[PDB]
């Protein structure tokens, strides 16, 4: 009789690497790495996301009328651009500080869109209906943006324009506007009847005098002129004044904004579904508790951390050695 | 710091053991062993569980990080951002793999030390009995039932209760032919030789 | 007779956490982390740090007469703001490149203030003392900055101005000036009587033409006019030429600068005492040689390193196991 | 790597010991022990001192990090600044905590190793005397005063000085004395004639 | 984690040994020892080689890093650039030196444990023989050649072949020298005289 | 007999530090850190680098005829400046966005310099040769950049200028030009005989209206006027038009560009040879496979990794302890 002493053994074959040795077959282990994900993009914390489709963000906020379907959108979890998202600006030009605008979008949650200057009332001086381009056409019909307003003269006449606007909505208000210029002096007089012209934008902290330019250039989309774009955050209290002579693209819609951080500009093309998670990638959604994520670095939510490895098995057990 | 017990002086494992990680195999009068030791293995389970929970605790959870945008004039800032990202990525993958490797070394040696400590504890409470052989196996000079087995597994042995029969029993095991010759030396064989001398002297 | 072999034990109580077990009672240990600070802000190496009190940086540098007390300061350890420092620009406008100017201040230790152009001598054509408003008022009086000079016409008669200065002081000299423009054209002619005007500044590396703009805007502090601010470093050698017609806030003092690094713009509010340490926080001074620090990340001086935990006791000794 | 000494087979600490960390408790005829070993505790003190000062040495002192400012059009840059500072703070606090934990494991096992090495060195020079019992205690078959105890503490023993009597003690503790009892085995009476035959053949 | 072998109970090194790292020194009937064990040293070779190779594999090879420029209006961005560079430099030099120190600890302890386990295996296969003395040195009650040496060095001993005569030798060790001829009850030379009687009878 | 067991010992002397101890002599070690290098600047994978000598990058791309030597240089591995490289703009002004232009060249490998507008073809309206300053003199002779062109009047008459250019070369085209303005209205008319002036440049994504300025300023190199410089990348396809009145520095050469990254502006002065390595520092080239490097951080191509230490010996073996 004897009391021979020994340890447990298994039939398992998961291997853990150590420093002194590779591929050690251990009894029991525990994973620490993730790779599983659906190919779906679910809502975050119950709140639906937003998809633009074939729409750049700038084309959406200006209301490029190919982006007409998502007109009544007001609340999102995170904005999804697509690979096919290309309807930016219809009229050729330049949207100044587009990047800074996109990061100020990254901490807004919802909207209150409203008429700034009511088109039937605010303009008792000028023809506000004979201005459109065929380059920004829509189903054949010559069309225009949905938040702006082209302004024309009224029968070889121009009263000098001035207009204020006040904030009394508590939250901050974002206001856009634009400046047109043609490439020829003849067209410049043909629309505006002024040798020189100027606008001025002033609130308290933004202030600039704008003046057009007239210069020939190769046309794009059948248009040789250009149009620049500008935008400013307002505050409660402080007011804004526009004062125009020749080249005004009048604001016609504003936005009241809402806080609540962590918004994203994830670009993917996986479809949208209607479950709920706490983590979201371009390649899918996650559901885990291991502290290391391997799928993709760009995350939204409370996600575990991105690494660049393959196998991170941690051994909790013995050297499984048969006899 | 491989202590040389597992795959050392003890070769293999036990498949017939089920319950814990550390156990015995008694081979007494009736029945056989493969009875676990739930006492010591509980400490192992608690320590490893604390270790794993601590490692999961020391890593944080990052929050929403989105790629940014630039035009065609901000290239310095763009490479700056890219450099920051690849730097932090390399640092965290370095930390992760190095940490898991060193933890795996130390946990295998923790199991080895537990095995060796149990073997030390067993041999310590058996003073001069059982004449151990090989991979931790014994003889038990005095014959005893399940009860001494269960006592020793509970760390109780009462060595003077068995000492005298085991001492005599060891000594008669220590007797090879010394049960047959008992002249305190090679004397029993030796006595016959002198006789021949006396018989030839008085012959 | 026995020779039993044993080890030290104690009534020590302090616990250190190891990996495999929490709260293990150790005979001897040593802390590695700091918590203690005074609520006091002492001299760094004997030099008293400059406090602004209720004064913004630019309001100090242009010399708001609100900030009259700390006028003849010229050296510091570091620079302290409080949360009530609001007397910056009394007259509304824009101080361009304020942050870069703050950063250049972070490496300068001491000043030498001096007249560039004497108010009584350098200006034999223009009224020098009849332009000052009530928006920058001071104790009933209508006042103005202490380092600049408003310029007006001299009785419906106004020469074109041009004036130079050469640097001959070895150290780098800081120059500030400003451009007023009124909001209405009749006021522009009322003060300057030039339908157009311009100023220009050239050194060797700086060259900028300024034109004013004139436009209406909702008033601030009883003023709808605006006034911008511009600044320029110089070197030993290189000169500066002003060529000004109509809109110039003339410089009236300069600043011979110095080296002497490691200057900060700590904003806090704990008061000033007179010890001397080698570390400085917005929450107090620090005095130890433990390498880890827990109070506050923003430091000035040779300071131990900021972490984000609470307990880092390190064990030096045995498990205190009595019997 | 718990070697099994601290709170292992040796159960408790000693409140009575004052000077060092590793001691002796001699129990001869006059007085009791509680004397330190200043030799081997000195090495451990020096090593732990070196370890602490090295850990102090490898950290550095951060210099004057001042908050920066930005207007409302440099939001990208300011977010980049925040991401940089948060990442580096996380890196350093992780390295600090992980360093402290692994050092604590290793230093407790260092003390364990010192205890075990001392006990082995004691058992080494006392080969077969003193029949070690329990939690590290010894017996001394032969009797000896403070001088032998001091030599033991100096690691000197001159063991063939004390062998035979202690051997005789281990003989007289463990002698089958019924087999001798002065005279048995008829060998003494019988062998005497042989010597008489040898004295006859020699003459 | 000093287990006590090297500069412990084993004092000095062997300059005379060449081939492996861990060897023996026989002193049998012809010649002296100094032969390696190529077996167990090969495992240490493989482990240390894997250790160094894995450490090389973890660290990575950086690509082209060129310094950049700024004008006199970009002091903030330049200082940000400098802070990023100094941070990553300090983090990597910290991780490098700390990694090297911990691996140095572990490799010295690895050699220590291998030496001790080698000693344990040798003592394991020799149960009641050779009465181990000094810095791990042995005696062999029975007398044998280089073949039993080679046997032991192949982990073989065939102990029942050599048990009996070495045992009989082990019993007759003691009394030849405590009287300079031995201590015995009444038959020490007496029996010697009976032998002489056997000689004088068998001339 | 005895079977005493011993470990190997040696006569080696080198020491590795552990944590518990300094200076422990180990039988066998291995270093990990590099120190040594030739003082040579070799070629990366066959192709030699380009040394500038006393040549600024701006002076090269303008073709300052001080740096006439490297006229035919069109392919390199990387770019070497020296401490004596000082010949940038010989005429005083401001090469705008010099850093950004340096960064875009950091991934370009080779060119194809060619005439945009031939000297004696595209300009049958103005005098093409009689305006060149002596400030950019060569051997005393009034000389000028070899890549641009000064433009004058043509005998008290001066046509309005317009000129187009197209890209049909499948790669990106790099284009330079400049704007002169003199300090006086006298020199303005005497050069150009138009009180007003403007130029205008437009393709599809660049669009700017430049106007001169006239102001007095302290002269540099005997010139009190200035010249601003500008550059633009083109696309395959998209075309460029210039429309100028009176202040033009027209181009005379372009650059067809080639990819291939990993090239920089390493400055040193250690000499040039023609070996081949795969790592390059300002102090020289490296050759090892150790994972750690000490010489200099600024490295080109695959290099071992830079640290700030002095000794990283790693112990592989035993404590060399003799008797
Ligand atoms: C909204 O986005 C869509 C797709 O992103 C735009 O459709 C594309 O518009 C371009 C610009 O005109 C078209 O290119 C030109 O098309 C004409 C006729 O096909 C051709 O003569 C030209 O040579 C050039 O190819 C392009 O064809 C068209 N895409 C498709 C599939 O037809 C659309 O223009 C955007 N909306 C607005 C208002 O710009
Ligand atoms: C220096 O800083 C102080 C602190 O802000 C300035 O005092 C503040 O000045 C403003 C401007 O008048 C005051 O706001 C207005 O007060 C009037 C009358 O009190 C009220 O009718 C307005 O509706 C508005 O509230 C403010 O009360 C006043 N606060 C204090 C504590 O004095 C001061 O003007 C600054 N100096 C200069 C030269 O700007
Ligand atoms: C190419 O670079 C070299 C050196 O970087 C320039 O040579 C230096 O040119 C400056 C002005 O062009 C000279 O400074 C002046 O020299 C005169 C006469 O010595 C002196 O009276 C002035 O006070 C001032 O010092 C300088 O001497 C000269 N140095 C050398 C070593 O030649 C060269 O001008 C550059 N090429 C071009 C086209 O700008
Ligand atoms: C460690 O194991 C991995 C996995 O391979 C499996 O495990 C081995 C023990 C053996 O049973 C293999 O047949 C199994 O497939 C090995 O990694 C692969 O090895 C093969 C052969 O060299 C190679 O073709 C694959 O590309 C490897 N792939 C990966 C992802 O590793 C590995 O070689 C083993 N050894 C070491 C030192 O890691
Ligand atoms: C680990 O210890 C901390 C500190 O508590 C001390 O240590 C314990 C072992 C025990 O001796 C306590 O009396 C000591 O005060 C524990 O954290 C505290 O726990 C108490 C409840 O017992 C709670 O009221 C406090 O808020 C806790 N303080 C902090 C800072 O968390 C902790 O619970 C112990 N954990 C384990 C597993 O032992
Ligand atoms: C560790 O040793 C080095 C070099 O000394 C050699 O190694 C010793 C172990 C011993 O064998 C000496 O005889 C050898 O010469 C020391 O390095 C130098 O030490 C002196 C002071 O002793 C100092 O003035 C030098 O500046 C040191 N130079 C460098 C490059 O380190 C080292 O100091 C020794 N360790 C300690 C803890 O001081
Ligand atoms: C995400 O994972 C969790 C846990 O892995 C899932 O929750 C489990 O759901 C099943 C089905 O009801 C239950 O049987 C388990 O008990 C749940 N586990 C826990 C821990 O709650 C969850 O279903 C997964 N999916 C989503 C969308 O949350
Ligand atoms: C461990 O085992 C021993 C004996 O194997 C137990 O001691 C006896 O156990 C039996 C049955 O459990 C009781 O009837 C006796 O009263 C026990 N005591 C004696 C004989 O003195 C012991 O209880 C077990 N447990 C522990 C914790 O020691
Ligand atoms: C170690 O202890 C022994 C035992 O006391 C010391 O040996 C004796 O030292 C005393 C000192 O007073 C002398 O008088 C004796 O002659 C010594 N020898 C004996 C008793 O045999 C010894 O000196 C101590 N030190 C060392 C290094 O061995
Ligand atoms: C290991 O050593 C043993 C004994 O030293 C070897 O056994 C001997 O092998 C030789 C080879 O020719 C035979 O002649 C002897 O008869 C063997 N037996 C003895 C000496 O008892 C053994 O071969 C060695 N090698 C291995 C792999 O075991
Ligand atoms: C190993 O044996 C267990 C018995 O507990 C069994 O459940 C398991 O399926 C076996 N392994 C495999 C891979 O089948
Ligand atoms: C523990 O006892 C010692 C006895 O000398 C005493 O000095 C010490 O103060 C005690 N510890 C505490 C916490 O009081
Ligand atoms: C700072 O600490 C040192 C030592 O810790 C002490 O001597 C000194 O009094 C403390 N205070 C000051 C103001 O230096
Ligand atoms: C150590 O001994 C070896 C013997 O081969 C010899 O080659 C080497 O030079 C010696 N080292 C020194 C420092 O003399
Ligand atoms: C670099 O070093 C290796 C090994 O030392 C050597 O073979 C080679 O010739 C060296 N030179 C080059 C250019 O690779």
């Amino acid at each position: 009789d004897t009391i021979c002493v020994g340890y447990h053994a298994n039939n398992s074959t998961d291997t853990v690497d150590t420093v002194l040795e590779k591929n050690v077959t251990v009894t029991h282990s525990v994973n620490l790495l993730e790779d599983s994900h659906n190919g779906k993009l679910c809502s975050l914390n119950g709140i639906a996301p937003l998809q633009l489709g074939k729409c750049n963000v700038a084309g959406w906020l200006l209301g490029n009328p190919e982006c007409d379907l998502l007109l009544t959108a007001n609340s999102w979890s995170y904005i999804i651009e697509t690979s096919n998202s290309e309807n930016g600006t219809c009229y050729p030009g330049e949207f100044i500080d587009y990047e800074e605008l996109r990061e100020q979008l990254s901490s807004v949650s919802s909207f209150e869109k409203f008429e700034i200057f009511p088109k039937a009332s605010s303009w008792p001086n000028h023809e506000t209906t004979k201005g459109v381009t065929a380059a920004c056409s829509y189903s054949g019909a010559s069309s225009f943006y949905r938040n702006l307003l082209w302004i024309t003269k009224k029968g070889t006449s121009y009263p000098k324009l001035s207009k204020s606007y006040t904030n009394n909505k508590g939250k901050e208000v974002l206001v856009l506007w634009g400046v047109h210029h043609p490439p020829s002096v003849s067209e410049q007089q043909s629309l505006y009847q002024n040798a020189d012209a100027y606008v001025s934008v002033g609130s308290s902290k933004y202030n600039r005098r704008f003046a057009p330019e007239i210069a020939a250039r190769p046309k794009v989309r059948g248009q040789a002129g250009r149009m620049n774009y500008y935008w400013t955050l307002l505050d409660q209290g402080d007011t804004i004044t526009f004062e125009a002579t020749g080249n005004l693209i009048a604001p016609w819609y504003a936005f009241a904004l809402n806080k609540g951080s962590d918004s994203g500009i994830i670009t993917s093309d996986a479809p949208v579904h209607n479950c709920d998670t706490r983590c979201q990638t371009p390649h899918g959604a996650l559901n885990s508790s291991l502290p290391f994520q391997n799928v993709h670095p760009i995350t939204i939510g409370e996600c575990p951390k991105y690494v660049k490895s393959t196998k991170l098995r941690m051994a909790t057990g013995l050297r499984n050695v048969p006899s | 710091g491989l202590f040389g017990a597992i795959a050392g002086f003890i070769e293999g494992g036990w498949t017939g053991m089920i319950d814990g990680w550390y156990g015995y195999h008694h081979q007494n009068e009736q029945g056989s062993g493969y009875a676990a030791d739930q006492k010591s293995t509980q400490n192992a389970i608690d320590g490893i569980t604390s270790k794993v929970n601590s490692v999961i605790e020391k890593m944080n959870t990052q929050f929403t990080a989105v790629g940014k945008e630039f035009n065609n004039l901000e290239r310095r800032i763009e490479n700056l951002n890219k450099k920051v990202d690849d730097g932090f990525l390399d640092v965290w993958t370095y930390n992760a793999e190095l940490l898991v490797l060193l933890e795996n070394e130390r946990t295998l040696d923790f199991h080895d030390s537990n095995v060796r400590n149990l073997y030390e504890k067993v041999k310590s409470q058996l003073r001069n009995n059982a004449k151990e052989i090989g991979n931790g196996c014994f003889e038990f000079y005095h014959k005893c039932d399940d009860e001494c087995m269960e006592s020793v597994k509970n760390g109780t042995y009462d060595y003077p209760k068995y000492s005298e029969e085991s001492k005599l029993n060891r000594e008669e095991i220590d007797g090879v032919k010394l049960e047959s010759m008992g002249v305190y030396q090679i004397l029993a064989i030796y006595s016959t030789v002198a006789s021949s001398l006396v018989l030839l002297v008085s012959w």
